[PDB]
């Protein structure tokens, strides 16, 4: 769980900053980098619930055709 | 004795037949889809409908069949008699 | 010889009788007591056919007896 | 130990032993003895060629008949040989047109006097099937109510 | 015998009038390709036959599509079905298990309209000719119409069923469209990958002078 | 044009009739327990009625409505009279009665009927009516008035699933040696009688037999008048001596749907110095509305009376030999069903 | 033990009985306005009854030839 | 006695017997197609046979108590 | 597998006897519609059962090798 | 003689496999031979019929047990 | 042994799982993150893409088993 | 001995599903969908199977 | 066993790390390699890369907490 | 230790693989097996890529 | 010892592959050439110099942080 938790925090991360992150003159970030940051969490978070959601429900309906 | 028991057997005999009847017929005509695994409450009506249904007809034949087959088992015998 | 085979007979007309009562319960429900699976009591065509039925079925029962001891005399 | 896979082979298998049933022991009504004489006779009976013949021989007299009532000679015997083809021809088309499809049903009677009436046009004029088909089409069909 | 070959050849005389009739048609037809409206004619004859040959039947095609349609439904999870879908469904397969269900095979369709009561039933209240349902209601008591090939109801109520548009409503309106473009993969996967690409370098000098200057500030403020 | 409105009606029938049925459908379609028993019936036919016309009217019309009813009926058809008498004589015990016809036949019931020497319970059986006939006395003061043709005995008919009931008085008279004879409606015996007996014989011209029946009965004589006595009573036993052209002996017309007093007959004799012009006119309105009188007539109020007659008259619709009789009135004795609209009247 | 033989031959007999009179109800019988039996109703029975027969013949003479051929065919396969 | 409960336990296994040569019929018209396209079972199948089996002993039971309160309630 | 030979002539006739029953009922299904206008039979009518009959036994002979090999690979 | 019920049990139900594989997928009345499109569902049904049976009475027992127990 | 097989059965659903999550989003969700809720369309198609993916987990699970003891 | 094959399963199920199926306008596989993962699932066994003897050939150079 | 957690994380630390570090390759070093001598540009570039990774670590790390409770 | 390095050649033969995978073979999938000249494909790149990581271990080492 | 060599194995297998596909594009030949030899040695400084500094920034931010 907790390795779950952490290791979804890295990838996400990494993938929310290779997404949006367009501008590489500067040394701090405008506040279209924090949209974004929190954009990419709550997008991904939803789509990682849905995901989580069909797997179960996959996983359960084969362990009741046994 | 034993001559009672067999009767008993038989009459426990077509009331079983009877239920294997009742079962298969409700479930054929008040089941038509199963997408839950669970009886819900219309089919349950269903059920009830057709049974009570089902019984009250068996009755009120059983009843019209002693009314009448005494004449025809009389008309068969005499036939044979004639023959 | 022949009243012990005339006994034999009387059971199988009882064994063919309760065969017949079944299958005339059987008939005359699915012909005339339709599935509206609303309520549990009969209503009034129905409890009219089911008493007709019978007098309706016995008597094919019947004339079919005679053709057929006519035909396998 | 039975061993289901030579039971059967037995049963069903070309080790299987010749057999001698009766007709009886099987089935419920047993079949009334029969003379190995008439099942011919009525294969015969059946068989649309005996149907055919009876169109013809029909269609003849009714064409006589047709003959005598119309002159009141010649002409009736051209009327009754004419109904005597056109019958011996529609029975054995709905004879097989039945007996390939299986069923008896109006198809067979409307398809047999669709063809006949489209044969008869083309005989005359290719144009005129076009329109007997649907002639005897409908007199076919009318008939089986009048039948 | 000389009368029966009087015939014979009266019956010869018949066939080679025939044959000429024949010919006379050949030619007529042939006058026809010359004049292709009788190719278009052929054309929709071969289109008439063709759909009679592969018409839909329902004793085999109807039970077969519902009770796979059925099934499809079945392994589809409550929240995941669309509701009118498996209404309809739910629908076509409580009559069938009546007799309410009846068909019919035309020589270029078939449809299957639904009975207030079974086949096998007797009673009078269905049997009265002053009860039975108008002509004029007929069509709007028919389910499924088989055109030429499968029937096209059916699928189209079984082309979305996965889908429940109950639980989107938290949306906007621009953002229920579900045209086919946001489908197919081929640009996603283009926009997924052009996301690590080497960065272009322009203004190194400014961004150089202004680091430095940076570096000039934090060493003023450490003193 | 004109086919057009015949197609039409027919439509409007086939409507009427499948609306009719569904209310019957509406009667039909109520619950009941097994051991209960369902309300029999009995209905009595007379094929050759109207014109003949009346079997496939009954079978199309009504039938129906008394299958989807919900109730066992038995359905017989009377071939001549006699056997619907000695039919109704030998009849069982039931639920209720029916009788398709002319007034004909409700008269020949109604005889065998409490003609019953052991039953004064028939009386409770509540009889039905179905008008197949073109015209009837009853119809105006038991049912709806009228719509088409059919309209009014698919009305009727359905009046008896209603489940309502009337209470209505009868007459017996009878003859010295002839078994007693029961009527609703009333006797008639003189000219009027014969003219409309004889209107059939005269089916060449369906115009003029309307009115030539009377014309021709005057032909062989204008002064056909007839003379008799009688002995009335009131609702003390006074007779009086009259000669007139016809006599009617009839019940009340009005005041049987709501509630009075009184139970009296009422009877109607008529003057002879009518001339035959007014006697054409009149009696060719008569055979259709019987109801009305000639012009001032006599219709004195009585409740029993009797008839000494100098050596044929009919009675609703059906004739009989005539005779010096004793004429009795039985008050609310049988039970009718009405459509209720009435019943509210 | 002989009778036997004949009892099963005799009982199947009753039991097609029933099963075939049911049948024939079931098809023939559309009219239950009457207590009695209309006539359309009963040679519509009759029919079926003699098309059954009928049918039951044809088909064991079917079978009999069929029997016999393999039969034959078995035998010669010795 | 002893011949008795034998055959009462005969009989009870026979009509254990016809319900499940009934149950099989039933549950096969309901969820296998004659399309029989394939030659094994799919998921479908083998879903559906597990929720008419689940489902038809249910009210066979349901029907057994229903019914004999029925029955004793009626004499 | 003698005795083997005689169960098996007794189920055979057993077995033979049901399948007859079967090819009935199922040959009346399929090629007899529920008229009974006449008695003889048509002519298709007298036709399909002969149709019947032999595309039924011939699936009896299929069923029973494939199965004897089913069983075989126990 | 237990064995030889239970072959009788497998005679039964092969004649019904035959008469169930039969009517579903038996239609053209045409020619007096097994058609070559039909003679394969028939293969199909057979273990089609064998593996449903098998997994009926697997669920069959499953449940008889569940209650036995309790 | 048998929390051997636990961990190794636990082990590629877990490796499974990344790996459809990575493609799904893959093929998906398009990189705009301009509204922090998903629309319609990509709601289905991953919920297409695991079914899919999981159909096709299976079939090759079967079809390579297969070619487990036919390649001996 | 055995991880590494269901490794690889994995890895050959991404493979062949990232490469073939771009549709997603159904929730069931099209038969050309089918046709991909058997082709895909063969022509990667091929290559493992000449990975596994080319670098075999290593060893029995390097050995 | 809270110092078997905090192993794990540092563990993870590195993860990241090495994540972090390919992904700045990936993005600011351009597959040229024509000149081993690191360009001063993408010199700087990978001070920036870092920086703005952990800038966003840190506040997802915030925000993802707040949400885990929530 | 040395079984750590072991480990370690496993992750980088499972490395090379797909490393290799895309250079060889485009993703068409049309062919359910290999053309001649993709025969060629894997004897060329475990070789130089053998090459390639024999002659990088070297310059690493030299560090070492 | 081996929680320094784990890191230094991953930075060896990982830029044989990141080089291994840069430069190395002609392959008719099974044998590299100096174009990819001179090639692959400059990947080696040039990643060196550029992991050496990215842990030197990490290093730094981790000091200016705390
Ligand atoms: C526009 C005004 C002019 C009118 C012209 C006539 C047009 C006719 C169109 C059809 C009318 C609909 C009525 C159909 C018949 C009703 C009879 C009925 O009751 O239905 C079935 C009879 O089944 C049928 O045969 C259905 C009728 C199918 C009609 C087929 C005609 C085909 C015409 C297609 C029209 C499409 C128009 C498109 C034009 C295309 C041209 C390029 C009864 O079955 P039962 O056994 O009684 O079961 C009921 C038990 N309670």
């Amino acid at each position: 769980q907790f390795k779950e938790f952490l290791g979804t925090y890295n990838k996400l991360t990494e993938t929310c900053f290779l997404d949006c992150v367009k501008d590489f003159t500067t040394r701090e970030v405008k506040p279209e980098e924090t949209t974004c940051s929190e954009h990419c969490l709550q997008k991904y978070l939803k789509m990682t619930q849905r995901i989580s959601m069909r797997f179960q429900e996959y996983h359960i309906q084969q362990n009741e055709a046994l | 004795r034993q001559q009672q028991q067999q009767q008993q057997l038989r009459n426990l005999r077509d009331f079983l037949l009877v239920y294997n009847r009742m079962t298969e017929l409700c479930f054929q005509r008040c089941v038509p889809s199963l997408h839950h695994r669970a009886l819900d409450a219309e089919e349950e009506a269903c059920l009830h409908s057709c049974a009570g249904k089902l019984i009250h007809s068996n009755h009120r034949l059983m009843a019209a069949y002693v009314q009448l087959m005494p004449a025809l088992v009389q008309r068969r015998i005499a036939d044979y008699e004639a023959a | 010889d022949p009243l012990r085979a005339q006994q034999l007979a009387a059971e199988l007309e009882v064994e063919m009788m309760a065969d017949m009562y079944n299958r005339m319960t059987s008939a005359c429900h699915r012909k005339c007591v339709p599935p509206h699976y609303k309520e549990a009591e009969l209503s009034k065509g129905e409890s009219v056919c089911l008493d007709r039925c019978v007098s309706k079925y016995l008597d094919i029962h019947e004339r079919m007896g005679k053709k057929l001891t006519e035909l396998s005399m | 130990p039975l061993q289901y896979s030579l039971l059967l082979q037995y049963l069903v298998g070309d080790k299987r032993q010749p057999r001698l049933l009766e007709p009886g022991s099987l089935g419920g009504i047993p079949s009334p003895a029969k003379s190995e004489e008439q099942k011919m006779i009525e294969k015969a009976m059946e068989s649309c060629a005996f149907k055919a013949a009876l169109a013809c021989v029909g269609g003849f007299v009714l064409g006589g008949a047709f003959g005598v009532f119309t002159a009141g000679g010649q002409r009736g015997m051209s009327y009754a040989k004419n109904f005597a083809i056109v019958g011996a021809m529609f029975s054995c088309t709905e004879c097989l047109i039945e007996s390939y499809r299986g069923t008896s049903d109006w198809k067979n009677s409307v398809i047999s006097g669709c063809i006949t009436g489209g044969a008869i046009g083309f005989r005359a004029g290719l144009k005129a099937g076009a329109i007997g088909c649907g002639g005897f089409a409908a007199f076919s069909a009318a008939i089986d109510y009048y039948l | 015998v000389v009368a029966k070959p009087g015939v014979w050849a009266r019956l010869g005389s018949w066939a080679r009038a025939l044959l000429r009739d024949y010919a006379e048609a050949c030619r007529d037809a042939s006058a026809e390709a010359r004049a292709p409206g009788r190719a278009a004619v052929y054309v929709g004859l071969l289109g008439g036959a063709a759909a009679c040959f592969t018409l839909a039947p329902s004793e085999g095609a109807f039970e077969e599509a519902l009770l796979e349609a059925s099934g499809t439904l079945l392994l589809l999870a409550p929240a995941t079905r669309n509701r009118e879908s498996e209404a309809f469904v739910q629908r076509l397969l409580w009559l069938r298990g009546r007799g309410r269900l009846r068909y019919v095979n035309l020589g270029l369709c078939s449809l299957v309209y639904e009975a207030p009561f079974d086949a096998q039933a007797s009673l009078y209240q269905a049997r009265c000719r002053y009860l039975q349902p108008r002509w004029t209601d007929f069509p709007g008591r028919v389910l499924d119409v088989g055109f030429v090939g499968r029937w096209w109801v059916l699928g189209a109520w079984m082309r979305d069923c996965d889908i429940n548009d109950d639980e989107f409503l938290h949306l906007p309106a621009h953002l229920r469209v579900v045209g086919p473009q946001q489908l197919h993969s081929e640009t996603n996967e283009r926009l997924f990958d052009e996301k690590y690409k080497p960065v272009v370098l322009t203004d190194d000098q400014v961004d150089q002078a202004l680091w430095e200057e940076q570096v000039l500030q934090k060493e003023k403020k450490d003193r | 044009t004109w086919g057009g409105h015949w197609l039409y009606g027919k439509h409007c029938d086939n409507l009427l009739r499948r609306a009719a049925c569904q209310e019957a459908q509406v009667f039909g379609n109520q619950l009941i327990p097994p051991n209960a028993q369902v309300k029999k019936a009995t209905v009595f036919l007379n094929p050759a009625a109207c014109k003949g016309k009346a079997r496939t009217l009954f079978e199309k019309n009504a039938a129906p409505i008394l299958h989807l009813s919900g109730m066992d009926v038995t359905i017989v058809k009377t071939d001549y009279e006699g056997q619907a008498k000695k039919l109704l004589e030998l009849m069982e015990n039931t639920d209720v009665i029916i009788v398709a016809g002319g007034d004909g036949t409700l008269q020949e019931v109604v005889t065998g009927v409490l003609r019953r020497t052991d039953e004064a319970t028939f009386s409770k059986i509540p009889i039905g009516f179905i008008p197949l006939g073109e015209t009837s006395s009853l119809s105006h003061t038991l049912f709806a008035e009228s719509g088409n043709k059919v309209q009014h005995i698919t009305d009727a008919t359905l009046a008896i699933v209603k489940g309502e009931t009337v209470p209505l008085d009868v007459l017996q008279i009878k003859g010295e040696k002839e078994q007693p004879v029961f009527a609703m409606t009333g006797l008639r015996w003189g000219s009027f009688r014969d003219a409309g007996v004889k209107v059939s014989k005269y089916w060449y011209l369906g115009p003029l037999k309307i009115k030539a029946a009377h014309f021709f009965s005057t032909l062989k004589e204008w002064p056909q008048t007839h003379q008799a006595s009688i002995s009335y009573t009131g609702p003390v036993w006074k007779d009086v001596q009259l000669s007139t052209i016809e006599l009617s002996i009839t019940t009340r017309n009005n005041q049987l749907d709501p509630t009075s007093k009184e139970d009296f007959l009422n009877i109607c004799i008529e003057p002879d110095t009518i001339s035959k012009g007014d006697f054409i006119t009149i009696g060719s309105r008569k055979v259709r509305n019987p109801k009305l009188h000639v012009e001032g007539t006599e219709c004195l109020q009585a409740s029993q009376c009797t008839l000494l007659i100098p050596e044929s008259f009919s009675i609703d619709s059906e004739e009989y030999e005539a005779m010096p009789v004793e004429v009795k009135l039985l008050p609310r004795k049988l039970q009718f069903f009405c459509d209720p609209r009435k019943r509210e009247q």
